[PDB]
């Protein structure tokens, strides 16, 4: 079978996004043993090491949706994947509220309409299980208490 | 006009899927980094990101021979599921000013970029020359304004939609990794379009209608069919519940519904609980398969069970904004049938920038 | 009283301005400083919260009842909406 490719943005800091940089212009194999990326069973932890220096990482999910356009002659683009996640190194705190260009910055805070967090579903399925394994439920709209 | 690769014009499952739960409708277009189980990535520990260059300028040069080999004109290259990797191939980013557009391509689809240049009055020098696209003189603008002379506009151009995009050059920190499940891979990026509000060319259908169901059961006929070509015995026969994991939210009767003509239930003998295929009928060829579902209408309908999930969760203002409502809205305006209050509610902004489509007489 | 080309320029002279507009606020390079201001709703229209009480059974014999408030406008809505769907499916 095929699996769609899942590709991800990685953002270093400026000086070592440098190094990285000129050994991937350079392409030697030499920048596979400099570059590594550990994920951490948390799924939004990491480390990326440059050049065998460990920099801490998060992998946060970004507000507008990018998607990777290949080409073969500049006049027709084909999709090939869908890019929402960044690996920024250096829940709410998992949630990138600007985007990657200049333009977008603030967007989820500014040029994003009104949206739902669809959590609150998974909520209400903890509470319905602790319903269904009791014997008597007694509910009442409140007031101030 | 616009050609999409083999594996869309032909409906594969990992690009277009058959089924999207309700989890999976939350994260529409938005597919997070999953876990693999078994593979090279699924053992714990750092892993070592791999340079391709030689294998892009490798894959260039090969592709470059194919094309001088076969006359040296315009080829079609994306045949092969293994032809849509981002590991070779000039690749651009694109971004969306919208967090859920009406409309929005799949994986394998194709786009278009156009140059739209509207000359100076009288004299000009000739359209600001781009990177990417084809430019065309536009005297009557496509989108709802209109050009200023001497203004070139670049926009994604397909069935779907048309959008105007904007070229950024990329960050200087970001680079982009493909993962799969080998190990991960690094290509650099330098060029990144801001896409603006889409103008819809498609009409999203509403839920429950004609055009729904219609789409609804001539997708699963389709898979059916493909199921059929696929299979290897000779009296062609296929199994009931891979359509039933195929298509999991359907009632069995629907299913039967489809097989009914164009297959028997086998109960005993040979053949036994198989569908084989009935033998006075004439399976469909590719073409006509082809003709029966278009990449189109399943990006559509994707869009109208994501919008249907969203509008679900969230609890007369938000109907409005339904891709349904709209895309009808705007493909009515283009006609001259009713003009788009501008300013609204359906304003995928929040604030004055961006339009609001939706009717007004 | 014009009900025909006044609302048609109208029409088109707020189009061709919001877009000249958002071709402005798309196209620029100018870095943008890094919560917007925005109406705060009250606990619901009623300003009431849920507050559900539960029987239990421990190991070996006991009858715990637990009280608990839930304050979130949004876990209500979904849980009573499923509460008044169940009492109409008997």
């Amino acid at each position: 079978p095929h699996e769609l490719e899942s590709q991800f943005i990685l953002r270093l800091p400026p000086e070592y996004a440098s190094t990285v940089r000129r050994a991937v212009q350079s392409g030697h194999v030499n920048l596979k043993d400099r570059l590594t990326i550990e994920l951490h069973p948390d799924g939004r932890h990491g480390i990326v090491r440059v050049d065998r220096v460990p920099l801490a990482s998060k992998l946060v999910d970004l507000p507008c949706v990018m998607e990777s356009l290949k080409t073969i002659d500049k006049k027709t683009f084909y999709k090939t994947a869908d890019i929402c996640q960044m690996l920024v190194s250096t829940e709410k705190k998992f949630i990138w509220n600007h985007g990657i260009t200049l333009p977008l910055k603030n967007v989820r805070k500014r040029r994003f309409r009104k949206t739902a967090k669809k959590d609150v579903e998974k909520e209400v399925k903890r509470l319905l299980s602790t319903d269904a394994e009791a014997v008597s439920t007694r509910w009442e709209i409140i007031a101030e208490d | 006009i616009i050609q999409h690769s083999i594996p869309a014009v032909e409906l594969r499952q990992p690009f277009f899927p058959t089924h999207m739960g309700p989890i999976k409708l939350r994260q529409f277009h938005r597919p997070p980094l999953k876990k693999y189980s078994f593979g090279a990535l699924s053992q714990p520990g750092p892993h070592s990101v791999q340079p391709l260059l030689k294998h892009i300028k490798k894959k260039a040069k090969m592709r470059e021979q194919e094309r001088q080999a076969s006359g040296g004109g315009e080829m079609f290259f994306m045949r092969t599921p293994q032809d849509l990797t981002g590991k070779d191939g000039d690749l651009i980013l694109a971004e969306y000013s919208e967090e859920n557009g009406p409309l929005m391509m799949q994986v394998g689809m194709a786009t278009k970029i156009k140059n739209y240049y509207k000359r100076k009055p009288g004299k000009d020098p000739g359209a600001p020359d781009c990177k990417y696209g084809e430019t065309v003189y536009c005297h009557t603008s496509p989108f709802l304004g209109s050009l200023h002379p001497g203004q070139l506009l670049q926009a994604f151009e397909n069935n779907l939609f048309r959008a105007p995009i904007y070229l950024h050059k990329m960050p200087e920190t970001d680079f982009l990794i493909i993962r799969t499940r080998q190990g991960y891979y690094i290509r650099e990026l330098v060029d990144i379009f801001v896409v603006g509000q889409q103008c819809p060319l498609f009409e999203v259908p509403g839920p429950n209608s004609k055009r729904a169901n219609t789409h609804i059961r001539d997708f699963l006929q389709v898979f059916i069919y493909r199921l059929f070509w696929k299979s290897k015995d000779r009296p062609r026969r296929i199994r009931m519940e891979d359509i039933k994991k195929a298509f999991p939210s359907h009632s069995e009767s629907s299913i039967r519904k489809r097989l009914k003509l164009c297959a028997d239930f086998k109960r005993t003998g040979m053949d036994s609980n198989w569908w084989v295929l009935k033998s006075d009928f004439r399976l469909p060829t590719e073409e006509e398969i082809r003709a029966m579902v278009s990449p189109e209408q399943c990006c559509a309908y994707y869009s109208m069970i994501a919008a249907e999930q969203r509008l679900k969760d969230a609890g007369d203002d938000e109907v409005r904004t339904a891709p349904w409502n709209t895309t009808r809205a705007f493909i009515a305006a283009m006609k001259g049938k009713c003009l788009l209050e501008v300013t609204g509610v359906a304003d995928p902004t929040g604030c004055g920038e961006g339009f609001s489509y939706v009717k007004i007489p | 009283r014009f009900s025909v080309a006044e609302h048609q320029e109208r029409y088109k002279e707020e189009c061709q301005r919001i877009f000249d507009l958002q071709n402005k606020v798309l196209s620029s390079t100018e870095v943008l400083s890094t919560t917007a201001s925005v109406t705060s709703l009250n606990s619901s229209a009623t300003g009431r919260c849920l507050k559900i009480y539960r029987t239990f059974r421990d190991e070996e014999g006991k009858e715990y009842v637990r009280c608990e408030t839930v304050r979130k406008p949004a876990v209500i809505d979904a849980y009573v909406r499923i509460r008044t769907t169940k009492d109409e499916e008997f």
